[PDB]
């Protein structure tokens, strides 16, 4: 739930506008004074792609994840960036290739002789962890990912001579991808295309020859080995070398993008018509991630400068930027209608028509797995640990979270806001301010939960667009990537929704050259402007990207969103390196039951194992933590406290008779639906255990006093909904999708409606 | 009794991660969490 | 190179804080490294933002409202000034040791405040047990008179 | 069995035979891809060592001694009072040294091999540091 | 009632200090609940083991063995003897101001630890960075012989 | 004369990441023992 | 919290060593961090067992038997009081040349010692042939008359 | 290193012997090759067990019993103390050489015996190795000459 007001969206929301997108800290912006229309019909997305498990240690070689290892190391890692990283690559497979000691040393090593020749049968094996070891003493380098991608290089080019042993496996995790791309992840989709280039060449060696003569003859000599290494990786060593600067491809292809899309260009530096009429310029030229791409290019560097020859170079420069697109990529061309079809809106009409509160909204689905599992050492002051999972606990926690996954839809939650909003309203026109935006977000809240940040410095950098420099750089690093995320997603769903745009340039205060942004030209048949703009003609421009989407209709998700669960069952063998502290969670959990039986108070204290049909305490286990889950149930919360502290804002100053008798049967109909819901889950897994076991701690404390068994037909009935109702705020209470503050304001608000008296009063018969 | 001190006194490959953290938390165990009090 | 919305609130206010003392001028001059001449360190200043803020710091009197606009401007500045900047504070020799002794302590608090609930849910109850006991009697008065 | 004693104790002979030749003719080389050939022949023969001594320890006998020592252990820490157990002892050293035990203690209860010379034959892994270099077991159960 | 095993060593020393002094008889007498009689007091501590870990808390110099031994021999007097056996100590005024200076350095330790490995392995690659540069001389002497 | 001391702290950053880390681990190496034995009483008494 | 099985060994000779003399109380002050009083440093010698290791090398003619225990009872603190306990133990500036002269012997007696067995057999047959004669001849007599 | 349990027994064993007694200084500095201060010693018994061993066999007047005990509690120190623990008996003057004194002495001959081959091969063995050098070179020459 973000808040945002629609007329004062520079102080409102700074993080999303598009004039703090091209360096605009003042409102200083203009109307479409000077215009040029343009009609966006691709995009280039990602798919729908989250972060998994990869391993490394076995004879395999593929290379584009060998390549998104190098965007995580890189990036991720806190290094420079993966085209220092591909260029330090180059220079050490350099090293390694034209270097014939190297693999003659080596292979005396995993072959056991250095002059005379090995026999057929005379055949050992010799693990990769050991030719590792000393690769890195014979070939040094500071990376340990270049010593892995040489280990299974020869340990593919040797498997088929049975020289080594298939035992060991060892995995890394890979990250998540964003899905629109900036302008360096542009630079470094075109460095992947050539480092996937340099290892297709070392995935493709046979050694068929080599295993063919040594069926034949019986014998080979070391030096062939030594030879049919070193040839090979010389074969890719050849395909490293001369390619492009990927800055400048990028660059030069961004620049003269720029100067064919701006309306005043000078007629000096201007695109001819052959460079014009190149064979893809037309489809680079109606693409929309280029064009947001070009906008942080000249946002970051300021300005732009050509280096290759415009007339010749240039011409053939293009169509390898083109390759290196259309090639097997994160990134992908779609059409604009695809890319941001999870986004819905609704709002709250006046009578003239006009929105008072609009909402923009997230559709998610409700992943219902979860899993436990207990890290293992191998030995001590070595982090190389493994993690042995624990089924009987996981399928427990799966079968109680797989009913709470079918009660907490994201459209019921707008849908409620609606009902909300339509109760409380009055009649009377909406003109002192325009029609205030929610935007939920639950990924904003996953990835606070995901990465263990205050929710606070995220709703803090939306709002006055700057990040922190207080918390560290794998938490930064990843709010500026949300961030622009955000933005890109945002102008997707505008452009997409009102096709007509018409890019102007920016050059009032102009601190840059030529500084690109669009606007829009949606017709509205309204009278008084949401936003800040002149209604004047049966349409509005406005060069801001959401309220464009303020003056939409309400559209409906026609896809979920959705995040997988990370993969701990199927390799449960290699160790694991990954940080799986920050992605588990410490389980343990005390709850108990008060109940007054005629003037005396019995409590009923109750433990996690307990529930969990163990017996005994078990320390050791962790959860990986369930952020979907907690992020869908928080913004659900966060909605309920919102609508009930705003009709109890409205019931005060009602000043009305039926308009009061409304607000007030709307709060209860709205706490006795809360109270089933509760109920509904306290009737699962966990809570039907903690309800049969809360009731025998109490019943066994009845005993010394003799009490007279009561009517046994509504006295049952009563004691059974309240049990339920605890058992069901306690097993979110135990998993962590509620915290404890939460649960005990959602019991004050379920307490002071009587609204367990008002179900109960529909379960007597008059 | 056999005794298995002198292949006892081994060492294992060690090798990086590419992203750090997450080191020192090998044992600790903070105290359960409590319920909210119901009404 | 300094942007000039932070050197124009910037350069004066070191230029007054040199017009009022010169003994400064040689402090920030072994600071940084440059010449001990005003005209250097203003170069200095204007050319590089690491040493504007550097001098923002060895001055704060009147230039704290251009250290908050160099801050607000640029945020590398400030995550590189927070490393070059650190100063050690002295440690009492009884420190440790006298913290050692509240380990028995610290332990009774917080195990009052898990089950009270939050520690501004302790404060209240505390306060509430210490409040007098008139207050309660005006509770169950106007409870008697029929108010809630 | 003293045919199958013989054909174990000539075995043991020629195998430290074997490492006492290697480890000599490396000292006196003088030259990297000799003393890498040595090298790698050393390891070579120990890993062979090690699986052939598994592949012992997973058989009937030894997989009983395998079963009766987890087993007793277990109970016993279990009645000590801290059950991290059957995650502590399935892990690529504890069962490797649980495994070459048992592949020894079973040629120890029979009459084919000495306690010295299984103790000699066991300080060959330990310092060949092939015990750390191979971590998976392939098990017959 | 009380293990014979504490009693023959806790009833001579509590025996041997109202010998020693008798002015402790009363200080035991109000601070446990019996009457001021030795005879009282002792058949007191023979009955109950909580009372007789707070006598052998109130005499501290004779007792401290056969209160440690009664610790050993009852496990289950332990908290509730400590949670009677309670004294708070007083805090310092400036204890928390003083310590709120420390946050921007213990963080430094940690991020130092994070990289390192262990806070042990930070300790031991400190020590190893402070010592004398003849002992890497002996290491790569000890190496050069062919000793490793 | 200076070519001698550049590159050795130019190989000293490779091997630590940044500049900034550098900088923080020789703050960290030259900091007081007392620190030290703070950070480990407070991990003693179960603070993380 | 320390064992009271090494409390009762612990306690008292920490107690005797400060009887005895009083000038270690404020070195034991320095190294461990706490207070100067002797009430102080006991109470963190009763909370933390790493400050009881601490104090009980620190104090070494009578604190051997107790240090010797509570490595004994506590096997975890050993690695951590092995990292806190440390000294240079100081090296001689011609200690590296002085052995390095000594790698033409060295070699000759690993040599020989690979001949003859293990150096447990190169000592014994050192030992045979350092011995007399006169034993050689009474084993032939011994010999002949039938004794193996 | 040293195992707590014989320590607690050897080190105040061989700490009263020092300080009854300065005389075995030349005996641990002979025996063991140390150096000469009384800390050095320690510190090396401390740390080695051989070392140990051996100043418990130096002296008989009250080691004899923490020697047993180490003997029990580490046996792998056994037969190399058995080997460093070996004087070499003179005579005894009459014709039977009983096994109460010569039988360490008569085992270790036959040891080498056994190592070597016959008894007149040791014999051989041992006269040749007593030779003068130049026997040696005249052989050498003799086969350098053309003659075996």
């Amino acid at each position: 739930m973000f808040n945002l007001k629609v007329k004062d969206l520079n102080g409102s929301a700074r993080g999303l506008t598009q004039a703090f997108a091209i360096g605009e800290l003042k409102n200083q912006l203009s109307v479409g004074a000077l215009q040029l229309p343009l009609q966006f019909t691709r995009t280039f997305s990602a798919s729908m792609t989250s972060e998994l498990l990869w391993e490394v240690g076995k004879g395999n070689i593929d290379p584009v994840m060998y390549a998104r290892l190098f965007f995580q190391y890189a990036q991720a890692g806190g290094a420079l960036s993966v085209d220092e990283l591909v260029n330090q690559f180059t220079e050490y497979h350099q090293s390694t290739a034209c270097n014939p000691e190297i693999w003659r040393k080596l292979t005396a090593y995993i072959t056991g002789s250095s002059n005379r020749a090995i026999k057929a049968d005379a055949v050992g094996k010799v693990p990769p962890t050991a030719i590792l070891e000393q690769l890195r003493t014979l070939a040094p380098s500071e990376h340990e990912l270049f010593h892995h991608i040489t280990t299974d290089f020869v340990c593919h080019v040797l498997s088929p001579l049975g020289f080594i042993l298939p035992d060991a496996a060892y995995v890394y995790r890979v990250g998540r991808t964003a899905t629109y791309p900036n302008f360096y992840a542009l630079v470094d989709c075109v460095r992947a295309s050539d480092l996937r280039r340099m290892l297709t060449a070392l995935s493709s060696v046979d050694s068929k020859m080599l295993q063919a003569t040594f069926k034949a003859k019986g014998a080979l000599a070391p030096a062939l080995i030594s030879q049919h290494l070193a040839n090979a990786a010389t074969t890719a060593f050849e395909r490293s070398r001369g390619n492009f600067d990927a800055n400048a491809v990028v660059s030069s292809v961004l620049t003269i993008l720029g100067r064919l899309w701006s309306p005043s260009t000078p007629k000096e530096l201007d695109p001819s018509a052959r460079l014009r009429n190149t064979n893809g310029i037309d489809q680079l030229r109606s693409n929309l991630a280029l064009f947001i791409a070009y906008q942080d290019m000249v946002k970051q560097r300021g300005r732009a400068e050509v280096i290759f020859s415009d007339e010749e170079l240039s011409s053939t420069i293009i169509p390898w930027f083109i390759e290196a697109m259309s090639e097997v990529s994160p990134f992908k061309l779609r059409p604009i209608n695809e890319t941001t079809s999870y986004i819905g809106q609704t709002s709250a009409i006046d009578h003239m028509g006009q929105p008072s509160h609009v909402v923009v909204y997230e559709d998610w689905q409700f992943a219902k797995e979860i899993t436990a599992f207990t890290p293992v050492k191998l030995a001590n002051n070595s982090n190389q640990r493994f993690l042995d999972v624990e089924p009987g606990i996981s399928d427990r926690m799966s079968a109680t979270l797989a009913p709470i996954g079918n009660t907490f839809a994201v459209s019921a939650f707008v849908k409620n806001r609606t009902a909300v909003y339509e109760a409380v309203s009055q009649r009377g026109t909406v003109n002192s301010n325009g029609a205030e935006m929610t935007l939920g977000f639950p990924s904003v809240v996953e990835r606070d939960y995901a990465l263990d940040r205050d929710p606070m410095v995220a709703i803090a950098a939306l709002r006055t667009g700057i990040v922190d420099e207080s918390l560290e750089a794998r938490a930064s690093n990843d709010l500026k990537r949300s961030m622009f995320n955000y933005y890109a997603a945002v102008m997707h769903y505008a452009v997409a929704h009102n096709p007509e745009v018409v890019v102007s340039e920016h050059q009032g205060v102009a601190a840059e050259q030529g500084s690109l942004y669009l606007v829009w030209n949606v017709r509205t048949e309204l009278r008084i402007p949401v936003g800040y703009n002149a209604i004047e003609g049966g349409s509005i421009r406005t060069p801001e990207p959401l309220e464009a989407i303020a003056y939409n209709k309400p559209i409906q998700p026609s896809e979920v969103l959705q995040a997988k669960v990370l993969d701990l069952a199927n390799h449960t063998t290699s160790i694991h390196i990954w940080p799986w502290h920050e992605a588990s969670t410490e389980f343990a959990y005390e709850d108990a039951y008060s109940v007054t039986i005629r003037n005396k108070r019995y409590t009923a204290e109750v433990k996690e194992f307990e529930l969990l049909g163990l017996g005994q305490r078990r320390e050791r286990v962790r959860i990986l933590k369930p952020t979907v889950a907690h992020a869908i149930i928080q913004m659900w919360y966060s909605w309920f406290v919102e609508d009930d502290r705003t009709l109890a804002a409205a019931r005060r100053t009602s000043r009305d008779d039926a308009e009061k008798l409304a607000i007030d049967g709307r709060r209860m109909q709205n706490a006795v639906t809360l109270l089933r819901k509760i109920e509904m889950i306290g009737t699962t897994g966990i809570g039907a255990s903690a309800v049969h076991l809360a009731q025998s701690r109490i019943v066994d404390q009845m005993a010394g006093r003799g009490l007279i068994d009561d009517s046994s037909d509504l006295h049952v009935g009563i004691n059974r909904h309240r049990i339920r109702i605890w058992a069901g705020l306690a097993v979110l209470q135990m998993m962590g999708l509620l915290s404890r503050s939460e649960a005990e304001a959602l019991t004050k608000v379920l307490g002071d409606s009587n609204a367990l008296g008002m179900v109960v009063a529909t379960t007597d018969i008059d | 009794p056999t005794s298995m001190k002198a292949l006892d006194h081994t060492s294992i490959a060690s090798v990086a991660p590419l992203e750090r953290g997450s080191v020192d938390t090998d044992d600790r165990n903070s105290a359960p969490r409590r319920g909210a009090n119901f009404s | 190179m300094l942007l000039p919305v932070v050197a124009r609130a910037a350069v004066p206010a070191i230029e007054s804080a040199i017009a009022a003392t010169p003994g400064l001028v040689s402090r920030i001059a072994a600071a940084i490294g440059s010449k001990v001449s005003p005209s250097a360190i203003l170069a200095a200043v204007k050319s590089n933002p690491v040493v504007a803020g550097l001098t923002l710091a060895q001055i704060g009197s009147t230039g704290y409202d251009a250290y908050q606009q160099l801050l607000e401007n640029h945020p590398e500045v400030a995550e590189m000034l927070k490393d070059l900047s650190f100063k050690a504070d002295e440690i009492q020799p009884d420190f440790i040791g006298n913290l050692g002794q509240y380990r028995e302590e610290l332990e009774l608090v917080e195990d009052a405040a898990r089950f009270v609930g939050g520690m501004s849910n302790l404060i209240r109850l505390r306060q509430a047990l210490e409040l007098d006991i008139k207050y309660y009697g005006l509770k169950m008065q106007l409870n008697d008179m029929g108010y809630r």
